[PDB]
Order: C-alpha cells, then structure tokens, then sequence
C-alpha cells in the first residue's frame, strides 16, 4: 500500500 | 441527490481514473454535505498535490488537522506542500511527525514516509550546495 492514495 | 458517502466514493473512482480536478470537485461536494469529515480534505489535498497546487493542498491539510490532529496523511501531505515551498525544516518536521504518528497507529505505508524524509533532506542539502 502507498500513502498517496485516497481513503 | 447523492449522499456525502456516495460523493466521496465517486471522487475516489475519479481519482483511480486519474481525473484529479474532477475528483477534487467531487470531494468539495462531499464537504458540502458533511464538512466535519477529515478524510474528505486529505483526499482533496492529494488531488491538489497531483494538480501541482500545493497552496490549495496546504489549506485542506489545515482543515483536516483542525478536525483530526492525529491525521498521518494530513501531516504527510503538509510536508509535501512545504517541500514545494522550500520550507525544508518545516517539511522535515511534518514528515517526521507523520512517521511517528503512523508508528503509534500501526499503519503500513511501506517505505513511503522514510522515502519522503530522504527526499526532503536531500533537497535541503541541495539548497545549501546551490548557494556556494
């Protein structure tokens, strides 16, 4: 998983 | 007449489609229906970063932090904004804070945060080298 994704 | 949740989900789909201005607008609509959800602002901040609009992203990070002071993503995206602005010490502090918060919360973003810290420290050092 990357931190540059939407929740 | 979609719900706030439906609008966030539509925004997320547009984000997957790399339609960043459209996604950001969708998150704005979600915020209209419920402005007290920190995730809408951090999602929109990410869109603004992809759109090379760090000023708009930074404002969204502030809105997010007012609602959720423990937000890992708000601190991380804030750090990215600050790097674009050449405010290196601030950026590093925010990235370090994101790392600390992610650890406390047991979140897994792979090596994303340490990678960002290395970029920030490299850029700070480059700024010194560029001036002598």
């Amino acid at each position: 998983p990357t931190i540059e994704e939407v929740d | 007449s979609p719900s706030a949740q439906e609008l966030k989900e539509q925004g997320n789909r547009l984000f997957v489609g790399r339609k960043y201005p459209e996604a950001a607008a969708c998150y704005g609509r979600a915020i209209t229906r419920n402005p007290l959800v920190a995730v809408y602002y951090t999602n929109r901040a990410l869109c603004y970063l992809k759109m090379q609009q760090p000023e708009q992203a930074l404002a969204d990070c502030r809105r997010a932090l007012e609602l959720d002071g423990q937000s890992v993503k708000a601190h991380f995206f804030l750090g990215q904004c600050q790097l674009e602005m050449e405010s290196y010490d601030e950026a590093i502090a925010n990235l370090q804070r994101a790392y600390s918060l992610a650890k406390e919360q047991r979140l897994n973003f792979g090596d994303d945060i340490p990678s960002a810290l290395r970029i920030a420290k490299k850029k700070r050092w480059n700024s010194i080298e560029e001036r002598r």
